[PDB]
Protein backbone atom coordinates (compact mmCIF):
# COMPACT_ATOMS: atom_id res chain seq x y z
CA UNK A 1 0.00 0.00 0.00
CA UNK A 2 0.82 3.99 0.15
CA UNK A 3 3.15 5.52 3.03
CA UNK A 4 4.34 9.08 3.66
CA UNK A 5 8.11 9.20 3.55
CA UNK A 6 10.56 11.28 5.45
CA UNK A 7 13.30 13.79 3.45
CA UNK A 8 16.37 11.72 1.80
CA UNK A 9 19.60 13.33 0.49
CA UNK A 10 20.29 12.53 -3.31
CA UNK A 11 21.78 13.81 -6.51
CA UNK A 12 20.28 16.59 -8.73
CA UNK A 13 17.15 14.91 -10.60
CA UNK A 14 15.67 15.69 -14.28
CA UNK A 15 12.42 17.62 -13.29
CA UNK A 16 9.45 14.59 -12.94
CA UNK A 17 7.06 16.24 -16.36
CA UNK B 1 25.03 21.07 -2.91
CA UNK B 2 22.16 19.18 -0.70
CA UNK B 3 18.99 17.90 -2.69
CA UNK B 4 16.23 16.40 -1.07
CA UNK B 5 13.52 13.77 -2.81
CA UNK B 6 10.59 15.53 -4.42
CA UNK B 7 7.09 15.73 -1.72
CA UNK B 8 3.76 16.96 -2.49
CA UNK B 9 3.50 20.69 -2.24
CA UNK B 10 -0.71 19.45 -1.25
CA UNK B 11 -4.12 19.24 -2.45
CA UNK B 12 -4.67 22.33 -4.48
CA UNK B 13 -2.45 20.50 -7.85
CA UNK B 14 -4.18 17.25 -8.03
CA UNK B 15 -7.44 19.12 -7.64
CA UNK B 16 -7.18 21.43 -10.26
CA UNK B 17 -5.80 17.96 -12.05
CA UNK B 18 -9.06 16.67 -11.72
CA UNK B 19 -10.93 19.73 -12.46
CA UNK B 20 -9.10 20.19 -16.18
CA UNK B 21 -9.80 16.30 -16.73
CA UNK B 22 -14.32 17.10 -15.90
CA UNK B 23 -13.71 20.10 -17.98
CA UNK B 24 -11.53 18.86 -20.70
CA UNK B 25 -13.74 15.76 -21.80
CA UNK B 26 -17.00 17.48 -21.82
CA UNK B 27 -15.20 20.80 -23.40
CA UNK B 28 -13.13 19.30 -26.13
CA UNK B 29 -15.97 16.86 -26.60
CA UNK B 30 -17.83 19.53 -27.43
CA UNK B 31 -15.82 20.97 -29.89
CA UNK B 32 -15.61 17.70 -31.66
CA UNK B 33 -19.12 17.12 -31.54
CA UNK B 34 -19.97 21.30 -33.41
CA UNK B 35 -17.06 20.62 -35.87
CA UNK B 36 -18.09 17.32 -37.04
CA UNK B 37 -21.66 17.69 -37.07
CA UNK B 38 -21.23 20.46 -39.80
CA UNK B 39 -19.89 18.78 -42.64
CA UNK B 40 -19.92 19.41 -46.61
CA UNK B 41 -18.74 22.88 -48.18
CA UNK B 42 -19.81 24.65 -44.50
CA UNK B 43 -16.18 23.73 -42.82
CA UNK B 44 -13.90 26.84 -42.43
CA UNK B 45 -10.27 26.64 -43.28
CA UNK B 46 -9.46 26.83 -39.65
CA UNK B 47 -11.32 23.89 -38.38
CA UNK B 48 -9.22 21.26 -39.72
CA UNK B 49 -6.60 22.37 -37.08
CA UNK B 50 -9.31 23.25 -34.10
CA UNK B 51 -10.73 19.30 -34.50
CA UNK B 52 -6.68 18.39 -34.56
CA UNK B 53 -6.60 20.35 -30.96
CA UNK B 54 -9.58 19.43 -29.55
CA UNK B 55 -8.16 15.93 -30.33
CA UNK B 56 -4.87 16.54 -28.29
CA UNK B 57 -6.23 18.15 -25.27
CA UNK B 58 -8.70 15.06 -24.99
CA UNK B 59 -6.62 12.28 -25.53
CA UNK B 60 -4.11 14.06 -22.20
CA UNK B 61 -7.23 15.41 -20.24
CA UNK B 62 -7.93 11.15 -19.99
CA UNK B 63 -4.43 10.66 -18.28
CA UNK B 64 -4.57 13.58 -16.12
CA UNK B 65 -5.78 11.66 -13.12
CA UNK B 66 -3.65 9.37 -13.09
CA UNK B 67 -1.00 12.15 -12.36
CA UNK B 68 -3.20 13.65 -10.15
CA UNK B 69 -2.53 10.43 -7.69
CA UNK B 70 1.44 10.43 -8.67
CA UNK B 71 1.69 14.11 -7.25
CA UNK B 72 -0.35 13.52 -4.11
CA UNK B 73 1.61 10.14 -3.30
CA UNK B 74 4.95 12.22 -3.22
CA UNK B 75 6.07 10.97 -6.99
CA UNK B 76 5.35 7.46 -6.75
CA UNK B 77 3.22 5.78 -9.87
CA UNK B 78 1.24 2.36 -8.92
CA UNK B 79 0.08 2.18 -12.76
CA UNK B 80 2.85 0.10 -14.06
CA UNK B 81 5.58 0.69 -16.34
CA UNK B 82 3.59 0.57 -19.73
CA UNK B 83 0.63 3.18 -18.44
CA UNK B 84 3.86 5.32 -17.02
CA UNK B 85 5.04 4.66 -20.66
CA UNK B 86 1.90 5.76 -22.05
CA UNK B 87 0.65 8.50 -20.34
CA UNK B 88 4.10 10.61 -20.55
CA UNK B 89 3.95 9.73 -23.95
CA UNK B 90 0.86 11.53 -24.42
CA UNK B 91 1.91 14.88 -22.67
CA UNK B 92 4.23 15.38 -25.62
CA UNK B 93 1.97 14.58 -27.95
CA UNK B 94 -0.12 16.42 -26.76
CA UNK B 95 2.92 19.69 -26.28
CA UNK B 96 3.73 19.17 -30.22
CA UNK B 97 0.55 18.84 -31.66
CA UNK B 98 -1.10 21.64 -29.84
CA UNK B 99 1.95 23.96 -30.83
CA UNK B 100 1.60 22.99 -34.39
CA UNK B 101 -2.25 23.30 -34.43
CA UNK B 102 -1.53 27.00 -33.23
CA UNK B 103 1.22 27.43 -36.25
CA UNK B 104 -1.07 25.90 -38.49
CA UNK B 105 -4.48 28.24 -37.32
CA UNK B 106 -1.31 30.99 -37.85
CA UNK B 107 -0.24 29.88 -41.20
CA UNK B 108 -3.78 29.60 -42.35
CA UNK B 109 -4.19 33.61 -42.00
CA UNK B 110 -1.08 34.51 -43.36
CA UNK B 111 -1.87 32.66 -46.91
CA UNK B 112 -5.48 34.13 -46.38
CA UNK B 113 -4.84 37.29 -45.22
CA UNK B 114 -1.52 38.26 -47.16
CA UNK B 115 -1.68 35.76 -50.16
CA UNK B 116 1.90 36.37 -51.08
CA UNK B 117 1.34 33.74 -54.21
CA UNK B 118 -1.78 33.37 -56.53
CA UNK B 119 -5.04 32.00 -55.71
CA UNK B 120 -4.09 28.79 -58.16
CA UNK B 121 -0.15 27.39 -56.44
CA UNK B 122 -2.11 28.59 -52.88
CA UNK B 123 -4.83 26.07 -51.95
CA UNK B 124 -5.28 26.91 -48.51
CA UNK B 125 -7.78 23.61 -48.26
CA UNK B 126 -4.72 21.37 -49.96
CA UNK B 127 -1.93 23.08 -47.74
CA UNK B 128 -4.29 22.84 -44.34
CA UNK B 129 -4.96 18.86 -45.22
CA UNK B 130 -1.38 18.31 -46.28
CA UNK B 131 0.08 20.12 -42.74
CA UNK B 132 -2.42 18.64 -40.21
CA UNK B 133 -0.93 14.91 -41.90
CA UNK B 134 2.59 15.93 -41.27
CA UNK B 135 1.92 17.84 -37.74
CA UNK B 136 0.44 14.29 -36.56
CA UNK B 137 3.35 12.64 -37.95
CA UNK B 138 5.89 14.82 -36.61
CA UNK B 139 4.36 14.38 -32.75
CA UNK B 140 4.37 10.61 -32.59
CA UNK B 141 8.17 10.61 -33.83
CA UNK B 142 9.31 13.65 -31.62
CA UNK B 143 7.63 12.21 -28.71
CA UNK B 144 9.08 8.56 -29.58
CA UNK B 145 12.61 8.89 -27.32
CA UNK B 146 9.84 9.61 -24.30
CA UNK B 147 7.88 6.27 -25.37
CA UNK B 148 11.06 3.87 -25.14
CA UNK B 149 13.33 6.07 -22.20
CA UNK B 150 10.34 6.00 -19.85
CA UNK B 151 9.96 3.49 -17.23
CA UNK B 152 9.36 2.26 -13.91
CA UNK B 153 11.96 2.37 -11.58
CA UNK B 154 13.66 3.11 -8.19
CA UNK B 155 15.77 6.84 -9.31
CA UNK B 156 18.42 7.16 -6.37
CA UNK B 157 18.15 5.38 -3.11
CA UNK B 158 14.51 6.75 -2.41
CA UNK B 159 12.22 3.88 -1.41
CA UNK B 160 9.53 4.83 -4.47
CA UNK B 161 8.29 3.60 -7.88
CA UNK B 162 8.46 6.26 -9.75
CA UNK B 163 7.85 7.04 -13.45
CA UNK B 164 11.28 8.79 -14.85
CA UNK B 165 13.37 9.07 -18.09
CA UNK B 166 16.08 6.18 -18.21
CA UNK B 167 18.90 7.54 -20.07
CA UNK B 168 21.08 4.03 -18.63
CA UNK B 169 20.33 2.53 -22.31
CA UNK B 170 20.84 5.24 -24.74
CA UNK B 171 23.77 7.26 -22.46
CA UNK B 172 27.61 5.75 -21.57
CA UNK B 173 28.51 6.22 -17.87
CA UNK B 174 29.36 10.37 -17.95
CA UNK B 175 26.81 11.24 -20.47
CA UNK B 176 23.97 10.74 -18.63
CA UNK B 177 23.22 14.53 -18.24
CA UNK B 178 24.30 15.36 -21.78
CA UNK B 179 21.46 13.22 -22.98
CA UNK B 180 18.79 14.82 -20.25
CA UNK B 181 20.30 18.50 -22.10
CA UNK B 182 20.02 16.85 -25.50
CA UNK B 183 16.73 15.85 -25.40
CA UNK B 184 15.75 18.46 -22.87
CA UNK B 185 16.81 21.82 -25.02
CA UNK B 186 15.48 19.97 -28.60
CA UNK B 187 11.60 19.31 -26.67
CA UNK B 188 11.86 22.87 -25.86
CA UNK B 189 13.18 24.52 -29.47
CA UNK B 190 10.89 21.99 -31.62
CA UNK B 191 7.55 22.61 -29.04
CA UNK B 192 7.91 26.04 -28.29
CA UNK B 193 10.65 28.13 -29.06
CA UNK B 194 10.71 27.22 -33.49
CA UNK B 195 6.58 26.68 -32.93
CA UNK B 196 5.98 30.74 -30.99
CA UNK B 197 8.96 32.26 -33.57
CA UNK B 198 6.69 31.34 -36.36
CA UNK B 199 3.29 32.39 -35.14
CA UNK B 200 5.03 36.15 -34.25
CA UNK B 201 6.19 36.08 -37.45
CA UNK B 202 3.41 34.95 -39.09
CA UNK B 203 0.82 38.07 -37.59
CA UNK B 204 3.88 40.28 -38.03
CA UNK B 205 3.23 39.83 -42.07
CA UNK B 206 -0.71 39.66 -41.39
CA UNK B 207 -0.14 42.95 -39.51
CA UNK B 208 1.87 44.82 -42.30
CA UNK B 209 -1.24 44.13 -44.63
CA UNK B 210 -4.08 45.35 -42.27
CA UNK B 211 -2.18 48.23 -41.59
CA UNK B 212 -2.71 49.86 -45.17
CA UNK B 213 -6.73 50.29 -44.31
CA UNK B 214 -9.12 50.57 -47.12
CA UNK B 215 -11.32 54.08 -47.14
CA UNK B 216 -14.97 53.62 -48.25
CA UNK B 217 -16.50 56.57 -49.92
CA UNK B 218 -20.00 57.53 -48.08
CA UNK B 219 -21.36 59.43 -51.20
CA UNK B 220 -21.13 56.90 -54.06
CA UNK B 221 -19.32 53.97 -52.75
CA UNK B 222 -16.07 53.95 -54.48
CA UNK B 223 -13.49 52.12 -52.31
CA UNK B 224 -10.02 53.52 -52.25
CA UNK B 225 -7.44 50.67 -52.19
CA UNK B 226 -4.24 51.57 -51.16
CA UNK B 227 -2.69 48.33 -52.83
CA UNK B 228 -3.97 49.93 -56.59
CA UNK B 229 -4.27 53.85 -55.01
CA UNK B 230 -5.49 56.23 -57.95
CA UNK B 231 -2.13 56.89 -60.43
CA UNK B 232 -4.45 59.10 -62.95
CA UNK B 233 -5.12 61.47 -60.40
CA UNK B 234 -1.38 61.61 -59.50
CA UNK B 235 -1.76 59.02 -56.48
CA UNK B 236 0.74 55.95 -56.94
CA UNK B 237 0.33 52.86 -55.87
CA UNK B 238 1.36 52.01 -52.01
CA UNK B 239 0.70 55.58 -50.81
CA UNK B 240 -1.61 55.43 -47.54
CA UNK B 241 -4.82 57.39 -46.88
CA UNK B 242 -3.59 59.67 -44.66
CA UNK B 243 -0.12 60.52 -47.18
CA UNK B 244 -2.89 61.56 -49.77
CA UNK B 245 -2.88 65.38 -50.39
CA UNK B 246 -5.57 67.48 -49.19
CA UNK B 247 -6.22 68.16 -53.17
CA UNK B 248 -7.79 64.88 -53.86
CA UNK B 249 -11.11 64.07 -54.13
CA UNK B 250 -13.28 61.28 -55.04
CA UNK B 251 -12.77 60.07 -58.77
CA UNK B 252 -16.23 58.76 -59.52
CA UNK B 253 -18.19 61.73 -57.81
CA UNK B 254 -15.71 64.27 -56.51
CA UNK B 255 -16.53 64.61 -53.02
CA UNK B 256 -13.12 65.87 -50.06
CA UNK B 257 -11.18 63.68 -48.32
CA UNK B 258 -13.19 64.12 -45.25
CA UNK B 259 -16.50 62.26 -46.40
CA UNK B 260 -14.57 58.81 -46.73
CA UNK B 261 -14.75 56.35 -43.85
CA UNK B 262 -12.15 53.87 -42.81
CA UNK B 263 -13.26 50.35 -43.35
CA UNK B 264 -13.02 47.84 -39.77
CA UNK B 265 -12.78 44.37 -41.33
CA UNK B 266 -14.69 41.71 -39.59
CA UNK B 267 -11.69 39.62 -39.39
CA UNK B 268 -13.17 37.13 -36.60
CA UNK B 269 -10.77 33.99 -37.38
CA UNK B 270 -8.26 36.23 -36.91
CA UNK B 271 -9.38 37.28 -33.00
CA UNK B 272 -10.17 33.75 -32.47
CA UNK B 273 -6.40 32.38 -33.39
CA UNK B 274 -4.52 35.77 -31.33
CA UNK B 275 -6.20 34.93 -27.97
CA UNK B 276 -5.33 31.16 -28.57
CA UNK B 277 -1.69 32.06 -28.95
CA UNK B 278 -1.40 34.71 -25.90
CA UNK B 279 -3.17 32.12 -23.90
CA UNK B 280 -0.89 29.58 -24.81
CA UNK B 281 2.47 31.39 -24.17
CA UNK B 282 0.95 32.61 -20.70
CA UNK B 283 0.19 28.86 -20.14
CA UNK B 284 3.51 27.59 -21.69
CA UNK B 285 6.14 30.07 -21.01
CA UNK B 286 6.68 29.75 -16.93
CA UNK B 287 7.19 25.91 -17.93
CA UNK B 288 9.58 25.78 -20.41
CA UNK B 289 11.66 29.06 -18.99
CA UNK B 290 11.95 26.94 -15.21
CA UNK B 291 13.00 24.55 -17.16
CA UNK B 292 15.70 25.87 -19.30
CA UNK B 293 17.27 28.07 -16.49
CA UNK B 294 17.22 24.51 -14.67
CA UNK B 295 19.55 23.38 -17.62
CA UNK B 296 21.20 26.56 -17.54
CA UNK B 297 21.51 26.34 -13.87
CA UNK B 298 23.94 23.25 -13.26
CA UNK B 299 26.11 23.91 -16.33
CA UNK B 300 26.89 27.97 -15.72
CA UNK B 301 27.15 27.09 -12.00
CA UNK B 302 24.03 29.02 -10.63
CA UNK B 303 23.94 29.93 -6.99
CA UNK B 304 22.45 26.69 -5.01
CA UNK B 305 19.09 29.33 -3.57
CA UNK B 306 18.33 29.66 -7.15
CA UNK B 307 17.85 25.81 -7.76
CA UNK B 308 15.43 25.69 -4.69
CA UNK B 309 13.39 28.89 -6.15
CA UNK B 310 12.70 26.70 -9.55
CA UNK B 311 12.04 23.49 -7.70
CA UNK B 312 9.39 25.47 -5.59
CA UNK B 313 7.80 26.58 -8.68
CA UNK B 314 7.77 23.76 -11.32
CA UNK B 315 4.53 22.18 -9.95
CA UNK B 316 2.71 25.18 -10.11
CA UNK B 317 4.75 25.66 -13.85
CA UNK B 318 3.22 22.52 -15.03
CA UNK B 319 -0.13 22.73 -13.35
CA UNK B 320 -1.13 25.76 -15.21
CA UNK B 321 0.38 24.63 -18.32
CA UNK B 322 -1.52 21.92 -18.34
CA UNK B 323 -4.78 24.06 -17.14
CA UNK B 324 -4.09 25.26 -21.54
CA UNK B 325 -6.09 21.48 -22.69
CA UNK B 326 -9.09 22.68 -20.99
CA UNK B 327 -8.91 26.58 -21.67
CA UNK B 328 -9.43 26.89 -25.50
CA UNK B 329 -13.29 25.86 -25.38
CA UNK B 330 -13.76 28.30 -23.31
CA UNK B 331 -12.24 30.56 -25.45
CA UNK B 332 -14.79 29.37 -27.93
CA UNK B 333 -17.25 29.88 -25.90
CA UNK B 334 -16.68 33.87 -25.66
CA UNK B 335 -14.91 34.75 -29.00
CA UNK B 336 -16.08 32.14 -32.01
CA UNK B 337 -19.26 32.86 -32.65
CA UNK B 338 -19.95 30.00 -34.92
CA UNK B 339 -18.99 27.67 -31.93
CA UNK B 340 -21.40 29.75 -29.75
CA UNK B 341 -24.09 29.51 -32.50
CA UNK B 342 -23.57 25.14 -32.90
CA UNK B 343 -23.54 24.98 -29.04
CA UNK B 344 -27.00 26.63 -28.79
CA UNK B 345 -28.73 24.67 -32.08
CA UNK B 346 -28.13 21.29 -30.45
CA UNK B 347 -29.27 22.77 -26.98
CA UNK B 348 -33.08 23.82 -28.17
CA UNK B 349 -33.19 20.89 -31.08
CA UNK B 350 -31.25 18.24 -29.04
CA UNK B 351 -33.26 18.28 -25.24
CA UNK B 352 -36.40 18.70 -26.86
CA UNK B 353 -36.69 15.57 -29.49
C1 LIG C 1 14.15 11.91 -33.19
C2 LIG C 1 14.56 13.22 -32.52
C3 LIG C 1 13.60 13.69 -31.44
C4 LIG C 1 14.00 15.00 -30.77
C5 LIG C 1 13.05 15.47 -29.67
C6 LIG C 1 13.15 14.68 -28.37
C7 LIG C 1 12.13 15.11 -27.33
C8 LIG C 1 12.13 14.26 -26.09
O1 LIG C 1 12.05 13.05 -26.10
O2 LIG C 1 12.22 15.00 -24.99
C9 LIG C 1 12.27 14.32 -23.71
C10 LIG C 1 11.84 15.35 -22.69
O3 LIG C 1 12.74 16.46 -22.70
C11 LIG C 1 11.75 14.78 -21.29
O4 LIG C 1 11.28 15.75 -20.37
ZN1 LIG D 1 -17.45 59.20 -54.25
Amino acid sequence: KFRRQRPRAEHKKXLPF
Amino acid sequence: CEYTDWKSSGALIPAIYMLVFLLGTTGNGLVLWTVFRSSREKRRSADIFIASLAVADLTFVVTLPLWATYTYRDYDWPFGTFFCKLSSYLIFVNMYASAFCLTGLSFDRYLAIVRPVANARLRLRVSGAVATAVLWVLAALLAMPVMVLRTTGDLENTNKVQCYMDYSMVATVSSEWAWEVGLGVSSTTVGFVVPFTIMLTCYFFIAQTIAMKKYTCTVCGYIYNPEDGDPDNGVNPGTDFKDIPDDWVCPLCGVGKDQFEEVEERRRLLSIIVVLVVTFALCKMPYHLVKTLYMLGSLLHWPCDFDLFLMNIFPYCTCISYVNSCLNPFLYAFFDPRFRQACTSMLLMGQSR
